[PDB]
C-alpha cells in the first residue's frame, strides 16, 4: 500500500554538496525509521544511516559520518539526505526504505524497535564529473 | 561487529536445493537477521526476518535457520527465476557481502 519514490540530481560536480530527495505517497511517516543505502557500481551494498521521524534519534555509518546530514519533514511526507565533499569515488546508486516496526518513543526508554526493511523504491544515480 | 558469507557465487540447474552460510563474528540473536532478494535494476525486498519468519508473499520454497553464529537460507525447489544477488545483513545494516547465484 505504501508507495515511495527516491529523487535529485544527475550530474554532481567535486567540491559541491550532495542532496537527495525521498518521497512517500502511501501513509504517513508517523511509528518508523527511514534509512539511506549506497551501491557502488563495482561493489554491494552498502549502509548510510537511519533517523527517527521526530529527528530525536540517528544512526550512522563511522565511515562516513562528519560530513552525512539526514532530516525529515512530518508533514511535508518527506526526507531529505546531504552529503559533503563530493568525490568521484561517490558515484553510486542511492536507496530509501523505511526500518522495522518499532514505535519505541523517547530519549529516555531507549530507541528499541528495528528489525526489518521494507519497500526500498526504485532508487536514482549519481554520477560525479566535471563534465 | 563483522559478518561474512560464503560461499561466493553459485550456478546449479531447476529441481534442486542450494544452501548459503550467513557467519557473524560474535554471539547473534536470532532476531536481527533478515534476507534480500536483489535482481538487477530492480527494487530489492525482503525474504525472511528474525531468521524463520517468513515474510509476506514470498514462496515456501525459502526457508532459513541457524542459530549463535551460524546463519542458512536454502531453497527446496530451485527455479530459473531465482537468478538474484542474495544479502544477509543485521539489524543497523553495517556489513553486507552479497552472495549470486546463477542458473546452470
Ligand atoms: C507520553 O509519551 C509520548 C512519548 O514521548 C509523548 O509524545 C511526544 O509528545 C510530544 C509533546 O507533544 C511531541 O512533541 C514533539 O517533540 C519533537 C521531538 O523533539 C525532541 O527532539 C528534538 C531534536 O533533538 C535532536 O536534536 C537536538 C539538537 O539538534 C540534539 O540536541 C538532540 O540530541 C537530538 O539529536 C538526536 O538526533 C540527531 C539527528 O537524528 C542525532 O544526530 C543525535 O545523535 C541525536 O540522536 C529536540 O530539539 C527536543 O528537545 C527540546 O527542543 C526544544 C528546545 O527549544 C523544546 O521545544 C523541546 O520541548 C525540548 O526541550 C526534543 O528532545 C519536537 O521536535 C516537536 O517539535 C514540533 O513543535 C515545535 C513547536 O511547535 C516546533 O519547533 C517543531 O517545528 C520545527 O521543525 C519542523 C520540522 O520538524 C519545521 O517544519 C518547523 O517549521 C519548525 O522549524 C515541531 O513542529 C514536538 O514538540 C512528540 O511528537 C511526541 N514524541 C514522539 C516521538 O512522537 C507524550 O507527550 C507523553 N505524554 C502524554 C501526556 O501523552
Ligand atoms: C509504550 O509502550 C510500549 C509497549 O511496552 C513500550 O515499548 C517497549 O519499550 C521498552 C523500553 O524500555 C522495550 O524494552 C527493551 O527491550 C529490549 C529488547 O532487546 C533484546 O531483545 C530482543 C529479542 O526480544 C526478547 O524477547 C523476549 C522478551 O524479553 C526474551 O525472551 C528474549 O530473550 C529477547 O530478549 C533482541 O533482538 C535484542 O537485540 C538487541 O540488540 C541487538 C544488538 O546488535 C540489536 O541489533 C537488536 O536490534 C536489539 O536492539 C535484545 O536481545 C531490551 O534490550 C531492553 O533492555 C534494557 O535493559 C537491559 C537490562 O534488562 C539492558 O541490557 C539493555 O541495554 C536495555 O537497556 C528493554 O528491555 C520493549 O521491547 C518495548 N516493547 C515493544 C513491544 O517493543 C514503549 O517504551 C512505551 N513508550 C513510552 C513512551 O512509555
Ligand atoms: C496517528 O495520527 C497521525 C496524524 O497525527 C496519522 O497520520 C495520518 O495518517 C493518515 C492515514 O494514513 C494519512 O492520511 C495522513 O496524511 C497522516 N497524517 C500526516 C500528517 O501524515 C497516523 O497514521 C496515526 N497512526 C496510526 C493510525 O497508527
Amino acid at each position: 500500500q505504501v508507495q515511495l519514490q527516491e529523487s535529485g540530481p544527475g550530474l554532481v560536480k567535486p567540491s559541491e554538496t550532495l542532496s537527495v530527495t525521498c518521497r512517500v505517497s502511501g501513509g504517513s511517516l508517523d511509528l518508523y525509521y527511514w534509512s539511506w543505502i549506497r551501491q557502488p557500481p563495482g561493489k554491494g551494498l552498502q549502509w548510510i544511516g537511519f533517523v527517527y521521524f521526530d529527528g530525536s534519534y540517528g544512526d550512522y555509518d563511522p565511515s562516513l559520518r562528519s560530513r552525512v546530514t539526514i532530516s525529515a519533514d512530518m508533514s511535508k511526507n518527506q526526507i531529505s539526505l546531504r552529503l559533503k565533499s563530493v568525490t568521484p569515488a561517490d558515484t553510486a546508486v542511492y536507496y530509501c526504505a523505511r526500518l522495522g516496526p518499532g514505535g519505541i518513543f523517547d530519549r529516555w526508554t531507549g530507541h528499541y524497535g528495528d528489525k526489518w526493511l521494507d519497500p526500498w523504491g526504485q532508487g536514482t544515480l549519481v554520477t560525479v564529473s566535471s563534465a | 561487529i563483522d559478518l561474512t558469507q560464503s560461499p561466493r557465487t553459485l550456478s546449479l540447474s531447476a529441481g534442486e536445493r542450494a544452501t548459503l552460510l550467513c557467519r557473524a563474528s560474535q554471539s547473534v540473536s536470532n532476531v536481527a537477521l533478515a534476507w534480500y532478494q536483489h535482481k538487477p535494476g530492480q527494487a530489492p525486498r525482503l525474504l525472511l526476518h528474525e531468521a524463520s519468519t517468513r515474510a509476506t508473499g514470498i514462496p515456501d520454497r525459502f526457508i532459513g535457520s541457524g542459530s549463535g553464529r551460524d546463519f542458512t537460507l536454502t531453497i527446496t525447489s530451485l527455479e530459473p527465476e531465482d537468478f538474484a544477488v542474495y544479502y544477509c545483513q543485521l539489524s543497523g545494516r553495517r556489513l553486507g557481502q552479497g552472495t549470486k547465484v546463477e542458473i546452470k
